[PDB]
């Protein structure tokens, strides 16, 4: 149904304001905000949101705790004041995903439409993307299991439209813009095998003691798709692409004459004015 | 400015927000796997940039 | 009309084998032999300040 959603940092700054209003209490558990947004195109566009004060118990994981007149409050105010957004759904700052969340969704898919799942952390620490878009969608399992409901992830973009831009560059005033070139091109291709090494390397580990280690079926179906996957880049023998290796190697022949060439021809001013400048002026200053 | 005058404004981040939104906006800048639009410019060096090339030239 | 280049091919005696080729990238030889072309008066006439400033 929804192929990609947009979610603007305003409401992860909620979020920020969600871990500063706390008041040092020795709480800090999966605060549930409402999450609002636009259901009308195919694509979701979350622009603000607010909070309902949600707490569960200690030991049993089963209670939540939500609340009906001040979401139609809140909802029904800034309905009047902004009739564009209307809701949609929900999301978590717990790192976890508990059983009780089917319960707590389960809600806001009877009252409200289809709501999507936003699971963050709550330190900002994980170099990965931190919002990641769940679908709640009840999905047909071949194993036979029965019909439950299901998080898919929904690739996300953070992205701001007109503002938000504008007042975050000049908040931090350090972060640099695109600026292609040496820089930000080489930074990248610098922390990019951490960027991958931190995930991978992160993954592999939980992932290898889950399968000798691991029970409660986790759909290990896919996992022969992602073996498989895996499995598609056989070492390739690079015989065929030694052509291709001419074809990328010629092209650096043309940025090395392009280079070379266009240097040449920038050292004319500075190879004529370091003469005809010094001994100019070192005859005529006497 | 008879009757009527300013007062001058200033700024404060904490930690969080430099951390959760310099990081949100690098990433904002960046990939989700970070690894996955580095191919498609060096693929399409020899596709789309030969044109930008010749016509650089 | 292969000498007058209206198609790819080529013709034998030996053998009789046919090969038809072609080279797509022809502007990348020109634009750069004409930069290398029109480069060589530029360091050519630089040679020519700095030997009429010296000597």
């Amino acid at each position: 149904a929804v192929q990609k959603v947009v979610v603007h940092p305003l409401v992860l700054l909620s979020v920020v304001d969600h871990f500063n209003r706390i008041g040092k209490v020795g709480n800090q558990k999966r605060v549930v905000g409402v999450l609002l947004g636009s259901w009308q195109k195919k694509v979701l566009d979350v622009s603000n949101s607010f909070a309902v004060p949600f707490d569960e118990d200690d030991k049993d994981d089963s209670v939540w705790f939500l609340d009906h007149d001040y979401l139609e409050n809140m909802y029904g105010m800034f309905k009047k004041v902004n009739a564009r957004e209307r809701i949609v759904g929900w999301y978590h700052t717990g790192p976890k995903l508990h059983k009780n969340d089917i319960a707590i969704n389960e809600l806001m898919k009877r009252y409200c439409p289809n709501s999507v799942l936003v699971i963050i952390d709550v330190k900002p620490k994980d170099l990965g993307l931190p919002t990641e878009a769940y679908i709640s969608v009840e999905e047909v399992h071949d194993d036979g299991t029965p019909t439950s409901k299901t998080f898919e992830h929904v690739t996300s973009e953070i992205g701001a439209e007109e503002a938000e831009e504008v007042g975050v560059e000049h908040l931090l005033r350090d972060i640099k813009d695109t600026t292609v070139g040496t820089l930000s091109q080489r930074i990248t291709n610098q922390v990019h095998g951490l960027k991958g090494l931190n995930s991978k390397l992160l993954d592999i580990r939980s992932y290898l003691e889950k399968v000798a280690t691991g029970k409660l079926p986790i759909n290990h179906q896919i996992i022969y798709q992602l073996q498989d996957v895996f499995n598609l880049l056989p070492d390739v023998s690079l015989q065929e692409f030694v052509k291709a290796f001419y074809l990328k190697t010629n092209d650096q022949m043309v940025v090395v004459y392009l280079a070379s060439l266009i240097r040449s021809v920038v050292a004319l001013h500075n190879l004529i004015n370091n003469k005809i400048a010094n001994r100019d002026a070192e005859k005529k200053e006497g | 400015n008879r009757h009527y005058y300013s007062i001058t404004i200033n700024y404060r981040k904490n930690e969080l927000e430099q951390k959760m939104l310099l990081n949100l906006h690098k990433k904002s800048w960046m990939e989700g796997l970070t690894l996955q639009d580095y191919s498609e410019h060096c693929k399409h060096n020899e596709s789309v940039v030969k044109e930008m090339l010749e016509l650089a030239k | 009309m292969i000498l007058d280049k209206k198609f790819h091919g080529i013709l034998d005696q030996g053998e009789g084998v046919l090969i038809i080729f072609d080279e797509p990238p022809v502007d990348k030889t020109y634009e750069a032999a004409l930069e290398t072309i029109q480069n060589m008066s530029k360091v050519v006439d630089s040679l020519y300040n700095k030997a009429k400033k010296l000597t």
